[PDB]
């Protein structure tokens, strides 16, 4: 019987600073145990200073960034070239996503961007709609490794004040885009050593209120 | 909801410095039968595309018929089909890509791998993937079936990344994707020794190569092997 | 698998082709499927290779076993010890064999096994899933009688069919001619074979 | 019905310099029931320690097990069990039911008191050896634990630092699993002395 | 697993990746697939690791038994006799597939066996996952007449196309060469194309970071 | 999930917990499942994510239409009618949603509507919902009366969703309170469970079987 | 079978098990005791499918019997619990193992201390303050966390014994009529008529 | 859902149908009316699927209460009985079928006499003098078929719903919390608040 | 079923047996494989009985409205409607048909149609569970620009092995030949072909 989707692997991962985001996935694309591609970018930026990745299966990724870089288009056509938000975009995605509820894309969405108030963020997504702001979110086939980490070290979760008998927490502090990207970089390279389907590269997109750059690494590639 | 009937297997491919090398072999098997032996399985579109398909034949032959009906269609009121408004490879590849994707939405695929290589007007490299799931990838070496496991480790030795392109010659990738369909001669049980090569170059253009055959291959150490163990005669 | 048996005036030849599948990959494109159990009684193997090289390492104990103390064996013997293996496990195994051997009073003799485990004593004999496609042509071109030229040339002809149509055959064709000379080995590479 | 994820659990071992550490959580449960919050996974035989994840059932037995056969041992050897023996034990005991197997997945953590070496080693439920110089992971956090030990961890570390290494490792792969949790011990060992502390961690 | 074996001028030389996994996950980055079955023969083995590392052991301790009762040097004929029928018996639930090579006082050999019990003969074999891959290598650069040092180069280079190419292999090359008249040379870790980058940051945490309950000595003497 | 809703002299108490699973991943501990649809309105969230969140933000549309067309706050029982005649439509297609619309209207006063994906709808006084449910109930029965003080009442939620939190292994992350008065409704704040837990227990004497 | 729970508290462990059998649509009694005394002072409660849980109740009697009339001394309830593990540890194994989850509530007269076992019929053995097989578990363990403080009484674990009664009363399907209530003391084993 | 009894008697018909509303291993709700009125002189109960159930019930509610504003008059028990089975029976053809099973109770004013109909999901309707859904049949049948009268009074009949009521809570296997009763007269529709 | 068309000199012959089965069950032992879509298009039909029929009513349909408006169409045309046919039905048919037919310009020409719905313009063209048995004899027997009696042979001795192998094939043997001349109905019995 035909089976209509498929794994393509990899990974990403959606950070969030005071006045900046990044939005960083790996750039290996695979079936079964097979590459197809070294480089094969699943990052996007779709305009309006908004970043979109959908991982998992990369034919239904594809269809929903494709959707939603069209879905901007249409939002300045009908609304005077009006700035479409994050948290609208957002929105918008859910009703993408859950529009095919009873057949749905394959993929773990992460958007990262700006909110109104200039502030950091990143929207994240299930495979139907289910959607919720965070500072910090891995999504794929090495995001239960990864995660974890990130609650660590973004979060501080389980660190407390030396000294304080584990009853005052470490406070929370928004890091700089060099220590997020140090953190990035130090998630993947751990997540290539571990699974089998994430490595070759990493392509990491940042959102300033200056526009979105672009930083590659290499990956391990066995 | 389909199963493929009548099948063409590996179809490789490379990019090198100045264009594209693609090649496939000229069999339609039958299951384990090796039914029809005068296949061609590399399709054409204008001088600056070539499509190679595996998988379904008959679906194939659909295929055919729509890049077909595609050149005819660019063509009515089109004083520039053969030059700026001419077709070019990533057009090509994006119809085929959306075709698929919406054929196994409709839960009844198109049951074919395909590679669009090819040229385009800016004089980039074109070299795709796309499958009956709609997914599609592109790298400087692109393989199907058994090609995606045999062929491609051996391509992958010449051109690793994108910048061994440029020091690429045609006469190097034209010997390994030659090397590459004999390998697949040895291993790929539905494959045949006759095939078909086409190169699509920025400066020569199309050169379409038929009847071509797998040659220089290594049997006369089977003389020596004898039982599977202990027999000694 | 494209393998076959055929007797002729001075005795018998076997033949088979080299290609050994795991679904559509080639494990082994060099494989020896003719293998010896005595002296100068021989079998092709077809189906399961673990099957096949199970049953023939036992055999080939029986046999050796039956020489120490019985002197040769017929080739209807070795046959007998096949069937009693491939009968008695049919459950168990996916194994046709044909039995080929020479004898001084008896001369060639072919014997095949298929799944079942039954036993048929024939002039000559094909098996394994490239036969299907020369039954038409080994029944038109087989006589009695033929010589050794001959009967390398029906075989030699016969497999280069099985091989061109069948997938799972392939590479080289062997051929082991037992006679009352002793037994030879012959190889015929696929630049021979397939432009016949 | 998947017994290695049943109950619950997880355990981790780490090397330092000239010391070694293996902690587990202490949870057992049925399934999304959390039944008891004093279950430790890791023994000991001598000097020579056992962690074991998976169906509580078997981890309990095969403790019980390896006690039973590290006492003959040193009943017929005279002296105790080294860690690398012990993993050849162990190892030995699983493939004995390889069609019937344990479902755990055991850990061995010790250091060898001749050559004073720290020694870790993983195995699968059907006996395969797993070494490491850095660490070795189990339970039903594993790919969590895996992914906080890789980037958390380096060598050589001293005993006070790699307990706070392997406890952070523990606490936030614990955390992201529903089934593990609910407490957590770890166990320093050095070539002679061993500390045992029971970590303070969220309760749901 | 990939895993190779190449005869040559003298004698016979195997490799092997050092990946082991489960499911998607690397469990160990650094494992041994290279066997000692005797002094002078060695086997290579991918499928389920516990099988064939407890194959090879039985079979090894059954042979060195029987090279002391016959007073000989053990032949590789008898340990493919051995591995093979107990292999059949198991009707392939023990599921180890092994490339078996040796030296004996009969010459030099070189054998595969599969789960079920068949085994096949050749100058040049490749097994596991990533057969395929280095099938490819050997079919493209074997002839007959190799010297020892062509022999270890492409039989490295099968296992190399292997952990690039194939998600089942990774990490580093181990090789074992047997030659006739000298010791078999086991060359763990002949290559280490895989080495992990220095990480972007230490995470060495601040002494009294994580909060404790309790703290007891324990008590591991008699 | 663990959410409850309950009735009492005061008003209505709402809490719930914010933890989202997929399998025994645990993919978030700070999820919103309560949704405030209006001033005077609430709706919980337990069972698939997104069913929850997509329906009742629709809900939430609805509503606003309602009050734009009839120059009226809808009542609470019309709010979860249209609720529940929306997942009828869907009964086998496989919705999963378990939510109750808690709220305060004049002509009906403090009100709770449990509504699920298979189609049922029912008033009533106290309820739990998801995955903890039964571990809510056992603490929040055992301590219920009518006459709880309007801050004896949020701690009932508030303990009754830390009972669950601890117990259920789907269940976690914080506590997050509400209070619906004739006035509408109050938040009451977050409440992790990493220091909520250890500040219950010393100060309450409870959950003796922890290692303290 | 169904509803077995267990309090133990400062001098006494105390057993409650549901009265009810039933199979089918039909309620066929209502005054079962789900329970075997073992030794003078440990007691076993049982639940879990028809026939293996009365056979396998019976069957460790009759061993720690056995074994009471061969030394002349009575087993601590450690090594009564220790060893009704290992029966069950066996059992799941088997051919076809017990269906059978027990509680094993003992008093130690070695130690003078009340004590109660868990185990499942995986053979999945805890010591517990509270404990509770089946659905009962989803209610009790939580009201149990509440209110439960380990210096109470007997009287005080009977009252809290009455709470999680009538909250499964309340939030449970089945009509489990009621339950038989033990305790387990220094002077042995003694049931609460009036519950 | 499940418990839904009723018995016609001399000048009265008597619907019980039971308050609990369970789902999993928790009764949501103990005061659960599963009953509507059609018209005045017109009742209906019912049990079965969840949601099924009510959205059923106020659609056949809905529709008659639209004829009797349309007619300015009350349509028959048997008339709306009719009306209710051919619903149930276009149902059970449809691509989801209702999956509800009624009791109409109804008192005929131009005949003056109480009138009972049982209509299952299928839309099979029968006239009784007693009837009853689910399990509930397998006790109460039986022990009517004995006891019952067809010229007791509404005193006599609610006195043999009680004997009914303590038959279920002796031998069901679930608690289904108790019942609400309603009687059917020439005076209409009203409930008793004290059973 | 064993079915095949083979190209002449002069033209092309279509062949076919006459079996046709229910299970082991012959449930017309004198069948019509050979059927004419237009006065000088032939085609074999394998597969369904069902199918096949229904399928070359509608073509035949379909070539009769294109000569009402266009004249005679090629033999290419008559494929690509069977193939139209085939392959959009693909779910729901079970046909393998040879489509065969004379030109003046074109001459003789032979289409192969297999169950995919695929088109393959060849020399000559076997089909059906019978033919698997004589790709072997018919590959070396086979000649480009043979005669009428050469082909006639050719068909007659091919279709004589498919049938004594294929347990489905058997009959009679009908043929039918497709020139400038005309159209020429064969049959072959038994006691003929069966000693070949
Ligand atoms: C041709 C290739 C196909 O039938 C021959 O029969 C050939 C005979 C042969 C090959 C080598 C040595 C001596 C004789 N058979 C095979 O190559 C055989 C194909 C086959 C496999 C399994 C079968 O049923 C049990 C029947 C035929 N190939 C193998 O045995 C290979 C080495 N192993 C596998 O394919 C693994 N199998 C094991 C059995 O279970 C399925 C997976
Ligand atoms: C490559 C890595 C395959 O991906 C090799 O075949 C490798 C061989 C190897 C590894 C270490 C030492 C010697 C040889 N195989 C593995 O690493 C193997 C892959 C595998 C997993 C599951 C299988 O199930 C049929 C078969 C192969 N991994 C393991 O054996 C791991 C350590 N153990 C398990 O996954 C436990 N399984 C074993 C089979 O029984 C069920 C539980
Ligand atoms: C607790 C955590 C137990 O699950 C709650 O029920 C919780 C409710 C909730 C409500 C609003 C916001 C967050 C959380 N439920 C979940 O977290 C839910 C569990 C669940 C998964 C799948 C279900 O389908 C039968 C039903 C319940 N988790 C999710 O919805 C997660 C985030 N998403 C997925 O698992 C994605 N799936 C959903 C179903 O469709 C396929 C993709
Ligand atoms: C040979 C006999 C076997 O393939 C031919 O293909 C022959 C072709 C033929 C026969 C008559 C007229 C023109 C052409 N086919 C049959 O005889 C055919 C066998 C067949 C049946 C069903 C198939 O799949 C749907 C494929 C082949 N016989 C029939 O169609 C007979 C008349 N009917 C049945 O067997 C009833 N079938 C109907 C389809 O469903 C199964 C039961
Ligand atoms: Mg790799
Ligand atoms: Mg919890
Ligand atoms: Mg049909
Ligand atoms: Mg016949």
């Amino acid at each position: 019987q035909f089976n209509p989707y498929g794994d393509n692997g990899g990974t990403i991962l959606g950070i969030a600073g005071e006045d900046f985001a990044v939005l960083a996935g790996d750039t290996r694309n695979i079936t079964d145990y097979s590459i197809n591609s070294r480089y094969e970018p699943k990052v996007f930026d779709c305009g309006d200073n908004i970043v979109m990745s959908a991982n998992g299966f990369a034919a239904d990724g594809d269809a929903l960034v494709k959707r939603f870089k069209n879905s901007v288009k249409w939002y300045h056509f009908d609304h005077n070239d009006k700035k479409l938000s994050i948290n609208s975009a957002a929105r918008n995605i859910q009703h993408l996503l859950y529009g095919k509820r009873f057949f749905p894309y394959y993929v773990h969405t992460i958007i990262a961007g700006l909110d109104e108030d200039g502030k950091g963020a990143v929207y994240s997504f299930d495979p139907v709609g289910s959607y919720e702001r965070e500072q910090c979110r891995a999504g794929g086939a090495a995001a239960s490794l990864i995660m974890p980490f990130l609650d660590n070290q973004v979060n501080f979760k389980n660190q407390y004040e030396p000294g304080t008998n584990g009853k005052v927490k470490k406070p929370l502090k928004y890091l700089s885009v060099e220590e997020v990207i140090k953190l990035v970089r130090d998630s993947f390279t751990s997540a290539t050593e571990r699974h089998i389907q994430v490595g070759d590269g990493l392509e990491i997109l940042i959102v300033t209120k200056d526009g979105v750059r672009k930083e590659f690494y290499e990956l391990k590639r066995d | 909801t389909q199963q493929p009937i009548v099948t063409g297997t590996s179809v490789i491919s490379m990019k090198y410095d100045n264009g594209v090398i693609i090649a496939a072999d000229n069999l339609g098997s039958y299951g384990s039968l090796l039914r029809f032996n005068g296949v061609e399985r590399l399709i054409p579109v204008g001088d600056n595309t070539v499509v190679g398909i595996s998988g379904d034949i008959s679906d194939m032959q659909h295929i055919e018929r729509l890049l077909k009906d595609l050149v005819t269609e660019n063509a009515y009121d089109n004083p520039l089909a053969d030059a700026e408004e001419a077709l070019e490879p990533s057009y090509i590849f994006e119809y085929l890509a959306t075709v698929m994707y919406q054929r196994r939405s409709k839960m009844n695929p198109l049951w074919n791998a395909i590679i669009v290589a090819g040229v385009q007007s800016n004089g980039d490299q074109f070299l795709r993937y796309v499958n009956l799931l709609g997914v599609t990838y592109s790298s400087p070496t692109l393989a199907t079936g058994f090609g995606a496991h045999m062929a491609n480790p051996l391509l992958r030795k010449v051109v690793d990344r994108e910048s061994d392109i440029p020091k690429t010659t045609v006469q190097v990738a034209e010997e390994a994707i030659v090397n590459a369909m004999r390998v697949l001669y040895y291993r790929d049980a539905r494959s045949s020794r006759n095939f078909s090569l086409a190169i699509i170059d920025k400066n020569t253009g199309l050169t379409f190569k038929k009847n071509l055959q797998v040659e220089n291959m290594k049997w006369d150490f089977a003389k020596d092997i004898k039982g599977y163990g202990t027999q000694k005669i | 698998t494209s393998i076959m048996a055929v007797t002729f005036k001075d005795g018998v030849i076997l033949g088979a082709d080299s290609r050994t599948t795991t679904g559509a990959y080639i494990a082994n494109r060099v494989t020896d499927k003719l293998t010896r159990v005595h002296d100068k009684i021989w079998c092709c193997r077809s189906g399961s290779a673990a099957d096949t090289q199970a049953i023939a390492d036992i055999v080939q104990y029986h046999l050796e076993l039956y020489t120490s103390q019985y002197g040769t064996p017929s080739t209807e013997t070795a046959a007998s010890v096949f069937k009693e293996l491939c009968y008695e496990n049919k459950d168990n195994l996916t194994a046709g064999i044909i039995v080929a051997g020479y004898d001084d009073k008896n001369k060639g003799e072919v014997y095949t096994i298929p799944l079942g485990g039954s036993v048929h004593k024939l002039p000559y004999a094909i098996a394994g899933s490239g036969s299907t496609f020369i039954y038409g042509y080994c029944d038109k071109n087989f006589r009695e009688n033929m010589s050794k030229e001959e009967t390398v040339d029906f075989i030699k002809h016969s497999l280069s069919q099985a091989i061109k149509w069948d997938g799972s055959s392939g590479g080289v064709i062997r051929m082991v001619v037992l006679t009352a000379a002793g037994v030879e080995r012959l190889i015929f590479y696929p630049d021979e074979y397939e432009q016949l | 019905s998947d017994p290695s994820s049943i109950n619950g659990g997880i355990v981790v071992a780490m090397t330092g310099k000239d010391c070694v550490a293996i902690a587990c959580d202490l949870r057992l449960g049925s399934q999304s029931l959390g039944v008891s919050n004093k279950f430790e996974k890791i023994f000991h035989y001598g000097h020579v320690f056992l962690g074991i994840t998976g169906l509580a059932t078997d981890v309990t037995t095969l403790n019980e097990m390896f006690r039973y056969k590290t006492n003959l041992y040193k009943l017929k050897e005279e002296r105790a069990i080294e860690p690398e023996t012990f993993t050849q034990l162990v190892s030995s005991s699983l493939y004995e039911r390889r069609f019937g197997p344990y479902f755990v997945g055991p850990v061995v953590a010790g250091i060898n008191s001749k050559s004073g070496k720290p020694f870790i080693a993983g195995f699968d439920l059907i006996g395969c050896i797993d070494e490491a110089k850095d660490f070795i992971v189990s339970g039903t956090a594993s790919d969590q634990l895996f992914g906080m030990c890789e980037s958390l961890y380096e060598p050589n570390l001293e005993p006070e630092d790699l307990f706070e290494t392997i406890s952070q490792a523990l606490l936030n792969a614990a955390d992201r699993d529903a089934l593990s949790g609910w407490g957590a011990v770890v166990y320093i060992i050095k070539k002679d002395e061993v500390v045992k502390r029971y970590l303070k961690m969220r309760q749901d | 697993t990939t895993i190779v074996g190449v005869k040559f001028n003298n004698g016979v030389v195997i490799a092997a990746d050092t990946r082991s996994t489960q499911g998607p996950i690397v469990a160990d980055k650094n494992c041994a697939k290279l066997h000692r079955i005797s002094p002078k023969i060695w086997c290579a083995g991918a499928g389920t690791a516990a099988d064939t590392e407890a194959v090879t052991q039985l079979i090894g301790s059954n042979i060195e038994l029987h090279s002391l009762y016959t007073s000989r040097e053990p032949r590789v004929v008898s340990a493919l006799q051995m591995l093979k029928q107990h292999l059949f018996k198991y009707q392939g639930h023990i599921g180890a597939y092994l490339i078996v090579a040796g030296v004996d006082p009969t010459g030099s050999h070189l054998f595969s066996i599969h789960a079920h019990g068949s085994t096949d003969v050749g100058y040049y074999l490749s097994l596991g996952s990533g057969s395929l891959a280095a099938m490819a290598v050997l079919e493209s650069h074997w002839k007959q007449d190799l010297t020892k040092e062509e022999a270890i180069k492409l039989a490295s280079d099968a296992i190399q196309a292997g952990i690039w190419n194939d998600l089942g292999s990774g990490s580093n090359v181990d090789v074992c060469v047997m030659e006739i008249g000298k010791d078999a040379e086991y060359l763990r870790n002949y290559l280490t194309p895989n080495v992990r980058e220095e990480k972007q940051k230490s995470y060495k945490f601040p002494r009294g970071t994580t909060a404790v309950l309790k703290e007891s000595i324990v008590n591991i003497c008699d | 999930t663990t959410t409850l809703a309950f009735r009492f002299q005061g008003g209505i108490i709402v809490a719930v917990d914010s933890r989202a699973t997929a399998g025994n991943w645990v993919a978030s501990q700070t999820v919103k499942k309560v949704i405030e649809i209006n001033p005077f309105l609430l709706g919980t969230m337990a069972g698939g994510t997104v069913d929850c969140q997509f329906w009742e933000t629709w809900l939430g549309s609805q509503c606003r239409l309602h009050e734009l067309r009839e120059k009226e706050r809808i009542s609470v029982a019309a709010a979860s009618k249209i609720l529940s005649n929306l997942v009828y439509q869907y009964k086998g297609a496989g919705l999963s949603m378990g939510t109750m619309i808690c709220g305060y209207t004049r002509k009906e006063g403090p009100t709770i509507y449990y509504v699920d994906s298979d189609g049922t709808r029912l008033k009533g006084d106290i309820f739990c919902v998801g995955s903890g449910q039964t571990f809510a109930y056992g603490v929040l029965d055992s301590n219920y009366k009518w006459d709880l003080s309007v801050e004896d009442a949020l701690y009932l939620g508030k303990r009754s969703i830390l009972a669950a939190a601890h117990r259920d292994a789907y269940s976690g992350g914080s506590v997050n309170l509400y209070h619906v008065t004739e006035d509408g409704w109050i938040y009451h704040g977050n409440h992790d469970v990493g220091e909520l837990f250890w500040k219950v227990k010393e100060e309450e004497g409870s959950f003796n079987n922890v290692i303290g | 079978m169904d509803i077995i729970l267990g309090i133990r508290v400062q001098d006494s462990v105390i057993l409650a098990s549901s009265k009810a059998v039933t199979r089918g649509i039909s309620v066929l009694k209502d005054s079962d005791d789900k329970t075997r005394q073992l030794s003078p002072h440990t007691l076993m409660s049982f639940a879990g499918e028809a026939g293996d849980t009365v056979q396998f109740a019976e069957y460790i009697q009759a061993n720690i019997q056995l074994y009471s009339i061969r030394e002349d001394y009575e087993l601590s309830p450690q090594a009564v619990s220790s060893f009704v593990r290992q029966e069950l540890a066996k059992s799941i194994r088997s051919r076809r193992p017990y269906q059978v989850n027990v509680l094993i509530g003992g008093y130690d007269k070695k130690k003078n201390k009340p004590e109660l076992y868990q185990i499942d019929y995986l053979g999945t053995k805890v010591e517990l303050p509270y404990g509770a097989h089946g659905y009962s578990g989803f209610y009790t363990f939580s009201l149990l966390d509440h209110h439960y403080r380990p210096d109470m009484t007997t009287e005080e674990g009977l009252d809290l014994l009455k709470l999680c009664v009538q909250e499964l009363e309340k939030r449970m399907p089945m009509d489990f009529k009621g339950v038989i209530v033990k305790i387990v003391d220094k002077d042995g084993i003694r049931q609460v008529d009036d519950f």
